[PDB]
């Protein structure tokens, strides 16, 4: 809150400027990383009621309903062994819509292969 | 009034080590839960430290170097230590300190005095009995306090004499081994700090029979340390950042 | 005094922010692999090895 | 928004613009309590004062001294400082204040100060030309004078050399007025040294008697124990506001704490060594200190082309605190919260988006 | 004397360590195309062109 | 050498902390690119005579 401090420092022209504007750089870099990476689908699809699949299991990779964030236990294991004018500015997508992504992408691989990917 | 003691059996002091003892708060503040490290004068950890003895013939008074820093400790039953001598040559021509405790309070005092070459006490079995001076010439600072008070009562102390500021630690400390040190982990919290602003180089401790009484003295010397704070604030835990490689 | 305090606080932020950049081009080519990952083993079959 | 841009025409998106921050209201100042007060009630109140060839130097340390009351007292009839400033010394410190006090003639106060020749001056107490502190005197009529003449009071009349500063002279060898040798008889031109003075109530002003005390400073390199006094001020909590602690200044929020602070402890960091909770010198309790709410403020804007309604974002700033709707964000004023789902147009953050068909978030 | 000639060298050391930092992102841009080239040229048959 | 230009670089704060971790970070991801390329297999395989 120094007065002096920042009429001195208006003697250097717009160094804060470069600064803060790098920063906005890489925070809407980051948002826009996630974007490429998880939204790559725009129809979000949902895997079926009876989950026979010949045979197959995908119990471990699909969202676990009892849960409130709607995590898969793998998902639920990384999350749990994963932990002066600077903010932290939050991510575009919430941990839960970056789920519900995941979750879009594992029901169209598993009821459709690779054909959502590549139309309908 | 002082009196030469002859009945001495000569015996060259012994050395103890340290352990992990001899850490002390460097500062007011308050620190939670993290690891904090700093540069201060600090006591090397597993070092030697001088021994000295009183039992019956032993009484051990010798006047010692101050240097930079001084670490007491007293592995001290039935109260014999009852105060300190601090100063530069202890006489009449320069100016040293007084850090006394008799059967009343404590009184801190910044005079000329004129010490005896072998100040003690002497109690009866009722304390009447005071040869620690023989005159008193010109006072510059007194200072009255609270009290601080098988060996059964410990007592750690470090003294500092940084920017004329005189910081004293303390902690009383329950132990139960008869002979040496015990070995754990103890913080020494400021307890008193003295505006003296003198210089001080020189300090010394305070028929007949020599009661049980140990004390150690070690020296503070410029290193770093890293620190453990709990969740309630105390020191629990020290690493010594130039003892071993493991701790570096 | 303050001139001083400036222009060490200010370096040290430029050299923090400099270092963020390049963390961030490390990250986002980090990212563009994992998009491509995505991209060619989750919504198809990959011929590429390893 | 324009002028950050540095631009008359704004294209759609989100902009950070400027910075909130949310100024102090009150400055609080706590100190401890007021305790140790000098004895200056044995001093300048005393029942009989020493004499001026023997001047008894009192040393003032080891407190705090309250000039003001001494200053707001009107019967001190000379309060004059020779090397500091009367009105700053309740903030300077110094190591130690020797107060010499003495009794002289009314006429004689003017001579205890540098640059003075006269029998005080040269002969009785002598100052040195670089003297710093305040010489006071106030009338003594009431309290030294007596009816049959007080003789108690001596002073030196005659000596061989000048006194060297703050030199005292307790003596009584006999002077010698011509080149006839004395030893220690009185002859024709030998006379006895010290004076009584003749203080009578029937005189008036210029012989009447003066208490003077004079305080010198030092500034050696011992601390300063002797300092001005501390006005603290009340405690306002739970607002943003200047705090100064015991030397500790800076801006923040005060509430209560249940962190427990060891009894030696003043102030308390956290990870980032940055001052979190502070304990008050006046009442034992611990307040935490968080940052006022301070953000960055977007300005959330479509094409100046289709519209010029905008929408405010205060990134991380609780809305209470600054069509005002609370995002994990922070604070979104001047845009319409809906129920409903639409693709992201302008991103806000935390899964919040703003989009014009009024600005709707 | 001795400041003006640490904060120099300071600057100069920062610089180093800035395109030191630079040129490793591009030599690890490098390895990780070799990398790739070695899995999917060396460890089998590729079809992308060139 | 200088003890009295280290005392007043100590002053600076963390800036030599952060070079060398910088430089020790480069360090490694030299060693870490190397295995990469070159060490994709663990099996080492001889032709035969
Ligand atoms: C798919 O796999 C899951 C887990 O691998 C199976 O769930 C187990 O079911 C048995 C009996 O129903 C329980 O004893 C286990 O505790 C369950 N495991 C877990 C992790 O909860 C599930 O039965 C499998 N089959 C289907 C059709 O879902
Ligand atoms: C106890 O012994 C010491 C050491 O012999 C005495 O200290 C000396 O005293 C004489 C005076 O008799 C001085 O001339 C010496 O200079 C002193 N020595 C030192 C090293 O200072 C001490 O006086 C003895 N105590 C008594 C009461 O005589
Ligand atoms: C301390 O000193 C004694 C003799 O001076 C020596 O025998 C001992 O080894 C020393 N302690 C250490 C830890 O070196
Ligand atoms: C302890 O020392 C103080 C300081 O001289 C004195 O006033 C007091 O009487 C002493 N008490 C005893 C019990 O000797
Ligand atoms: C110190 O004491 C001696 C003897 O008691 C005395 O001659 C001298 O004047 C004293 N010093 C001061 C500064 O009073
Ligand atoms: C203090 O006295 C000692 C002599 O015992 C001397 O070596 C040292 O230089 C003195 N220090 C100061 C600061 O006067
Ligand atoms: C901190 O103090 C509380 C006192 O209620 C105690 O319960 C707790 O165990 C202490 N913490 C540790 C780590 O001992
Ligand atoms: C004399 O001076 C002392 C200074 O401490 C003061 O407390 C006292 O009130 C004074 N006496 C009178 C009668 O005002
Ligand atoms: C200071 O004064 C306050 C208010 O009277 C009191 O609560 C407190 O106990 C006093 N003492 C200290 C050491 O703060």
């Amino acid at each position: 809150d120094s007065t002096e401090c920042s009429n001195l420092l208006l003697q250097y022209g717009s160094f804060c400027t470069q600064l803060n504007r790098a920063l906005t750089g890489i925070a809407v870099e980051q948002d826009k990383n996630t974007q490429e990476v998880f939204a790559q689908v725009k129809q979000i699809y949902k895997t079926p009621p009876i989950k026979d699949f010949g045979g197959f299991n995908f119990s471990q990779i699909l969202p676990d309903p009892s849960k409130p964030s709607k995590r898969s236990p793998i998902e639920d294991l990384l999350f749990n062994k994963v932990t002066n004018g600077l903010t932290v500015l939050p991510p575009l997508l919430t941990d839960e819509m970056i789920a519900q992504y995941t979750s879009a992408l594992l029901a169209g691989t598993i009821t459709s292969g690779w054909t959502f990917g590549a139309g309908p | 009034q002082c009196v030469n003691f002859t009945t001495r059996t000569q015996l060259p002091p012994a050395y103890t080590n340290s352990f992990t003892r001899g850490v002390y708060y460097p500062d007011k503040v308050f620190r939670s839960s993290v690891l904090h490290s700093t540069q201060d004068l600090f006591l090397p950890f597993f070092s030697n430290v001088t021994w000295f003895h009183a039992i019956h013939k032993r009484f051990a008074n010798p006047v010692l170097p101050f240097n930079d820093g001084v670490y007491f400790a007293s592995t001290e039953k039935s109260n014999i230590i009852r105060g300190w001598i601090f100063g530069t040559t202890l006489d009449s021509k320069t100016q040293s300190l007084l850090i006394v405790n008799n059967a009343t309070n404590v009184v801190i005092k910044v005079c000329e005095f004129q010490f005896c070459n072998d100040p003690f006490l002497g109690v009866y079995y009722m304390e009447s009995e005071f040869r620690v001076y023989s005159s008193a010439n010109n006072c510059t600072f007194e200072y009255v306090s609270q009290p601080f008070l098988n060996f059964k009562n410990l007592r750690e102390f470090v003294f500092k004499n940084i920017d004329g500021y005189f910081k004293i630690y303390s902690k009383h400390t329950p132990i139960n081994l008869v002979r040496g040190l015990p070995q754990g982990f103890s913080a020494l919290e400021p307890l008193v700090d003295l505006p003296i602003g003198i210089n001080i180089t020189r300090f010394q401790t305070l028929g007949w029979t020599a009661g049980a009484a140990a004390y150690y003295v070690g020296y503070l010397q410029p290193r770093t340390f890293l620190l453990k704070y709990n969740e309630n604030g105390t020191i629990t835990d020290a690493v010594d950042c130039a003892l071993d490689p493991l701790s570096e | 005094q303050i001139d001083r305090l400036i222009t060490g606080r200010l370096q040290s932020l430029q050299t923090y922010v400099t270092q963020q950049l390049i963390r961030a081009a490390e990250i986002r080519a980090s990212a563009n692999l994992a998009a491509t990952k995505m991209s060619e083993c989750v919504l198809g079959q990959s011929k590429r090895v390893d | 928004t324009k002028c950050t841009l540095k631009s008359f025409t704004v294209e759609k998106g989100i902009y950070q613009t400027s910075n909130f921050r949310v100024q102090p209201t009150e400055s609080i100042v706590r100190f401890p309590n007021i305790t140790n007060l000098c004895p200056f009630g044995e001093v300048f109140n005393a029942t009989r004062f020493a004499s001026v060839y023997a001047w008894n130097r009192k040393r003032i340390s080891n407190c705090v001294a309250d000039y003001s009351v001494l200053y707001n007292s009107a019967s001190f009839s000379t309060f004059k400082c020779y090397g500091v400033s009367p009105t700053k010394l309740n903030d300077l410190c110094f190591t130690n204040v020797y107060a010499d006090s003495f009794v002289i003639r009314g006429d004689e106060v003017r001579q205890i100060a540098p640059g003075q020749t006269g029998n005080i001056a040269d002969y009785n107490y002598k100052l040195p030309d670089d003297f710093t502190g305040c010489v006071i005197a106030w009338n003594s009529n009431n309290l030294d004078s007596k009816v049959g003449g007080n003789y108690n009071y001596l002073y030196r009349l005659f000596r061989k050399s000048n006194l060297k500063p703050f030199e005292r002279d307790i003596s009584t060898e006999i002077y010698q007025a011509g080149s006839t040798p004395c030893n220690g008889v009185k002859g024709f031109n030998c006379y006895f040294p010290l004076q009584s003075y003749g203080f009578q109530p029937t005189y008036g002003v210029g012989y009447q008697p003066y208490r003077v005390v004079v305080l010198s400073f030092e500034l050696l390199h011992a601390p300063a124990t002797v300092c001005g006094p501390k006005k603290s001020t009340n405690l306002v909590k739970n607002k943003c506001v200047n705090f100064n602690f015991n030397g500790l200044t800076g801006t923040g929020v005060l509430t209560e704490s249940n962190k427990k602070f060891l009894p030696f402890q003043q102030f308390g960091r956290d990870i980032a060594d940055t001052t979190d909770a502070v304990r008050d010198p006046q009442t034992l309790e611990i307040l935490d200190i968080t940052p006022c709410s301070f953000g960055g403020v977007s300005v959330i804007t479509p094409g100046t082309n289709t519209s010029n309604q905008v929408a405010v974002l205060y990134q991380g700033v609780n809305c209470t605190e600054v069509n005002v709707f609370q995002t994990r964000a922070g604070c979104l004023i001047g845009a319409e919260h809906v129920n409903n789902s639409y693709e992201c147009d302008i991103p806000i953050g935390a899964g919040i988006c703003a989009s014009y068909q009024s600005i709707i978030a």
